[PDB]
């Protein structure tokens, strides 16, 4: 409060930079968070005619994870437009050729089907690994929690943790193993 | 624990094994899972419980040694496969006989994989609105587990 | 190991975290202390502008001094006449706010307004959808209106 | 940290009768007052959870007391 | 929202029904004279 | 055994609502959408097909 | 610490009921930013126009043609090219001369 | 609805602020960067806060650090002179 | 052929558990019904349309007072699926000429004879 008119308006409608980490996350849940910020639905001043979107930066897009047998069952389709130009490819094959296509396709589908959708995609920056250009890093303002919680591996348990968990049976000593 | 040693002359020596923690919380339980009140509260993520029934090379132990009842044996066996497929048991990999080496391909991250990744066909023709073909997620054998959600879990995605 | 003990697992505990509410006895003492401080602030008059939410006609309006309000029906009040709005749901300042359940007491808050203009709305076109619509099967609706200016909001130290 | 259904429902159980149009005004123009309402709705939700889990005759929550009219 | 809870406490389901918020007068003159009764 | 199993299913069924009560008492005016035979068959027969689990 | 929301970002919430139980009192003082949480101004090297000129550098062909110039503009402001093209006389003559202003 | 400096024209607001603080024997403020976004882009937002004795007095937004810093000065001055936006409304109630 | 139907008599003979659940003593039966229409008569047979007009239940969600006598009950059974029945209750006694202008009906089914719009305290 007590700002001048122009700075007050500038501050309210400013666009923010966010960071997401995609390692071991499912692509669908990542898209929901990204779509929310791209449209600007996180701001109480949201209106469809106000162009209140924000920038979203995602890293580790190569390390996303799919539940079930989706890697081998999900097919992506495209057509060149010439006779015989129909190509169908599975998720694993597409991930091999392009390390960013899967995440980008999920976000594209969830945005509203109008002209503003293609303006939104200009604010989405995807990197397959943990390396970011220096200029982009300077812009960041905040990081967001991952939607899914990553289970631990056996080798990551500290020795105390294994001891704490009880034993449930004892093998007979006369067992070959 | 008995190990056979070849020095040809060969002999087998028995060694001591650690014993189960005393004082089961629920004695009079016929199967070890029931004794500790874990009937419907374990999933593939629980490596600490699952590892206890695993051979050094990832195989399942026979029922007679473990003493599990039929129902629990099937559940544990299924959960172990998903734990292997999810890369949760890094130190139980298969043995390479002489010169075999890991294929050295990139590893796709998975979880809740019901079937063997090798032999699943792609869904070339997906369906329309209510005739959609479903993509299975999870295992049917674990249906009755305790659920903390308003509605039952969605098996078909 | 006590009876009814389950080893920690993924599904052993609920996803949500149970919380412990503060004890009733101490909380009541803290409640009384908070009310005392706020009443002193009102008594010493340490506040600036005030804003209130007032239920008038059939609508709720967030209000402040010098504001203009439009009511879409006749009121029976002459122009230039002062009035008191009597259904107030919230009064607020920079540092404190008061909430009624669902209405504040008459002693606490007084809101006064003035009638500035009595007018009619611009013509509104109503044309029902019917086969053979035609351009002359049409009606013009004009409603009476009145404008009020909010004058003052006052509070008193009677919490 | 609140979902829409939880926020709206619990305010009603506290005998607060603000409508959706005025609530939007407070969030945009009265950020501190809106935060105060956020805590109130959250607390009433917690009181309901405690009353549900605990069974039998127990004292009701401080903010869970309903004023009556006649 | 909250219709069922309102009925349990004995109130009307719609807050626009019987009760102080709806039935009480909406205004009075600054002098103190009461306003004419509302048509509804 | 099949007949004995059928009797057991009816007695121990935990559903408060059954086809017979609703049809006979015309709850919802359900009889608008039903045939006369429904009252007799009680929902165990549809066309030429017998339903083995309908109680 | 009775408030169920952390007090560290926007304001401190203190909620109390009056003795009669008919009013709810709210105390919300503001929270100021700690000095330890700030950074120093980079005094060593600014009008926004200067920033724009560096961004919209004219390097080759002197003033560029429409198309190439528009592609440069879209990258700077993260838009598509379609935004920047003009319109015909029909649309330009419909535009209001004096649109209303609220405050 | 009229802001102070809309009716009074003051150039170099910081210079005026320094003199005013001296009169009450207050130390000169220290400028620091409270918040930042999109610095390297063409639409940057800056928040600059004037700190006195490690205590915050004012905070201002701007496009550039210089503009934002100047904005903080005006915010500070307004509070000192009591011409803030949320100040007590004028009083026309008096009939005398 | 779809036609008028007769309900078996057993439906209206209650059970001991029902008395506990709904809290009505099989003795001292109540006198006045409160009836409201909560569904629509479109797509229903004409006999149901006519009865709804006889009972005064043209507007939905508006209560109507009727006698708990057998002749009236015979008509209510025909449209049982479209209405809600609640027994009337008079905690403070029947209204008199003095209190006739201060009555108010609660959602619970109680016709209070004094309405002050003030906290109970
Ligand atoms: S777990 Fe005890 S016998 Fe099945």
């Amino acid at each position: 409060s007590s700002f001048s008119r122009a700075p007050q308006q500038w501050a309210t409608f400013a666009r923010m930079w966010y960071l997401l980490d995609g390692k071991m996350q499912p692509p669908g849940k990542l898209a929901v968070i990204a779509s929310n910020k791209l449209q600007g639905l996180n701001k109480p001043v949201y209106h469809q005619l106000s162009d209140c979107g924000d920038h979203v930066v995602i890293i580790n897009t190569r390390h996303i994870a799919f539940s079930g047998n989706k890697w081998e069952q999900k097919v992506y389709s495209s057509h060149t437009g010439y006779p015989g130009g129909f190509r169908q490819v599975t998720a694993a094959q597409l991930h091999r050729k392009d390390p960013v296509a899967i995440v980008k396709l999920a976000i594209y589908g969830m945005l509203p089907k109008n002209l503003h959708r293609r303006t939104m995609m200009q604010r989405l920056h995807l990197f397959p690994d943990e390396d970011i250009p220096e200029d982009i890093l300077k812009n960041l303002v905040e990081e967001l929690p991952q939607p899914r919680r990553v289970p631990k591996r056996l080798d990551e348990y500290t020795q105390e943790e294994i001891e704490a968990f009880p034993r449930v049976w004892t093998p007979p000593d006369d067992f070959r193993m | 624990l008995r190990e056979v040693v070849k020095i040809t002359v060969i002999e087998g020596r028995i060694t001591e094994t650690p014993k189960a923690t005393p004082d089961p919380p629920n004695p009079s339980g016929q199967c070890p899972i029931c004794r500790w009140n874990l009937k419907h509260k374990y999933t593939y993520e629980d490596v600490l419980l699952l590892s206890q029934f695993i051979r050094p090379y990832g195989g399942m132990l026979p029922r007679r040694v473990t003493g599990l009842c039929r129902e629990e044996h099937r559940k544990i066996e299924e959960c172990v496969k998903m734990a292997h497929r999810a890369g949760l048991l890094p130190n139980h990999r298969p043995q390479l006989p002489e010169g075999c080496l890991p294929k050295d391909k990139p590893k796709l991250n998975r979880y809740l994989t019901r079937w063997a990744p090798k032999s699943v066909k792609p869904i070339y023709k997906k369906g329309h609105r209510w005739n959609k073909v479903g993509m299975a997620v999870g295992s049917p054998l674990l249906k009755d587990n305790v659920c903390y959600s308003r509605r039952p879990l969605k098996m078909m995605h | 190991y006590p009876q009814g003990y389950v080893p920690k697992t993924s599904l052993s505990s609920p996803p949500w975290q149970e919380v412990v509410l503060p004890d009733p006895v101490e909380e009541t003492r803290h409640h009384a202390e908070v009310v005392k401080r706020v009443n002193e602030l009102i008594a010493t008059g340490q506040y600036g502008r005030l804003f209130a939410v007032v239920h008038f006609a059939s609508h709720q309006w967030k209000v402040t001094a010098e504001d203009l309000i439009l009511i879409e029906n006749e009121l029976d009040i002459k122009c230039g006449e002062r009035i008191r709005l009597e259904k107030v749901l919230l009064v607020g300042a920079d540092n404190f706010t008061l909430l009624g359940k669902p209405l504040l007491r008459k002693e606490l808050v007084r809101v006064e307004a003035t009638v500035i203009e009595k007018t009619e709305s611009w013509p509104k076109i109503n044309m029902k959808f019917r086969k053979r619509k035609n351009f002359r099967k049409k009606k013009i609706i004009v409603n009476p209106q009145t404008i009020l200016r909010i004058n003052t909001i006052e509070i008193a130290p009677r919490l | 940290g609140l979902k829409y259904p939880a926020f709206i429902v619990n305010l009603i159980k506290c005998q607060v009768e603000l409508n959706r149009k005025v609530l939007v005004d407070l969030a945009i123009y009265e950020p501190k007052t809106f935060k105060s309402l956020a805590a109130l709705a959250k607390r009433r939700q917690q009181e309901g959870f405690a009353a549900a889990l605990g069974d039998g005759k127990e004292p009701e929550g401080i903010f869970s007391r309903v004023v009556q009219y006649h | 929202a909250g219709g069922q809870w309102r009925l349990q406490q004995g109130l009307a389901a719609n807050p626009s029904g019987y009760g102080p918020l709806t039935e009480l007068p909406d205004w009075s003159f600054a002098d103190g004279r009461p306003a004419p009764p509302m048509k509804g | 055994r099949m007949h004995q199993n059928q009797r057991e299913r009816e007695l121990n069924n935990q559903n408060p609502w059954t086809f017979e009560h609703i049809a006979t008492a015309n709850m919802f005016g359900i009889r608008k959408f039903l045939s006369p035979y429904d009252l007799t068959q009680k929902g165990r027969y549809w066309g030429k097909f017998y339903m083995p689990k309908r109680v | 610490t009775y408030s169920s929301l952390p007090d560290d970002y926007n304001c401190q919430v203190d909620l109390a009921l009056t003795a009669d139980g008919r009013t709810i009192v709210c105390y919300h003082p503001s929270v100021d930013i700690p000095y330890e949480h700030t950074k120093p101004i980079p005094q060593p090297d600014e009008t926004h126009e200067q920033i724009l000129k560096a961004k919209l550098e004219v390097r080759k062909s002197k003033q560029l043609e429409q198309g190439p110039m528009i592609e440069q503009l879209s990258k700077v402001f993260y838009t598509t090219k379609h935004r920047w093209y003009p319109h015909g006389q029909y649309h330009n003559r419909r535009k209001k001369l004096n649109p209303p202003r609220d405050r | 609805g009229k802001e102070l400096f809309e009716m009074w024209t003051v150039v170099n607001p910081m210079g005026l602020l320094v003199e005013e603080l001296k009169k009450r024997n207050i130390s000169a403020p220290e400028s620091r960067l409270t918040r930042q976004s999109g610095s390297t882009t063409a639409l940057p937002l800056y928040f600059v806060g004037l700190y006195c004795d490690r205590k915050l007095i004012a905070e201002g937004p701007g496009e550039t650090v210089l503009v934002a810093e100047e904005e903080a000065a005006r915010v500070a001055l307004r509070k000192l002179y009591g011409f803030t936006e949320n100040r007590r409304p004028w009083d026309y109630s008096k009939p005398k | 052929k779809f036609t008028k139907s007769r309900i078996p008599d057993k439906v209206f003979q209650p059970k001991p558990e029902d008395h506990e659940k709904y809290g009505g003593d099989p003795q001292n039966p109540h006198k006045l019904h409160i009836v409201t229409r909560i569904r629509s008569t479109k797509r229903r047979p004409y006999w149901e349309k006519d009865t709804i007009k006889m009972l005064g239940l043209q507007k939905a969600h508006s209560p109507q007072i009727h006698k708990n006598i057998p002749s009236v009950n015979a008509k209510l059974k025909v449209v049982k699926h479209l209405i809600r029945i609640q027994p009337l209750k008079l905690p403070q006694g029947l209204p008199t000429e003095e209190t006739m202008s201060s009555t108010c009906l609660k959602s619970t089914g109680e016709l209070v004879v004094q309405w002050h719009l003030k906290p109970v305290e």
